């Protein structure tokens, strides 16, 4: 496979997934306070 | 090309032509698989 | 180059941007509270 | 092998390897461009 974007996309969404997970739980906390 | 290191040549020639077709097939499906990137 | 990843990553980045922009302002706002 | 057939092989070998260089260089630069998606 195209190792570059293949692995980079994994790295991409791994980062963005922890980000969306954070922001989701964070915006929930925004509803808390 | 002659009876010296022609094996390397023939080997590589067939190898690289396969890689060429396989890499074309690769980039096509590689990006197509990730319709969700 | 490679149109697929380049052009779609542009779409991607705009999605990533609204995410990281939201979370940045969000955590700054929740932090000021 | 050598005498006539190999010439077409070397002809093609040279061409295929140039295309291989081109395609790999092209796609390398394609990901090299951003390198941080």
């Amino acid at each position: 496979g195209m190792d570059a974007i293949k692995k980079k996309m994994q790295m991409l969404k791994l980062d963005n997934y922890h980000l969306e997970n954070e922001v989701a739980r964070l915006k929930k906390l925004v509803g808390e306070r | 090309g002659c009876g010296k290191s022609i094996d390397d040549l023939e080997d590589e020639l067939y190898a690289q032509k396969l890689k060429y077709k396989a890499i074309s097939e690769e980039l096509d499906h590689a990006l197509k698989d990730m319709t969700s990137i």
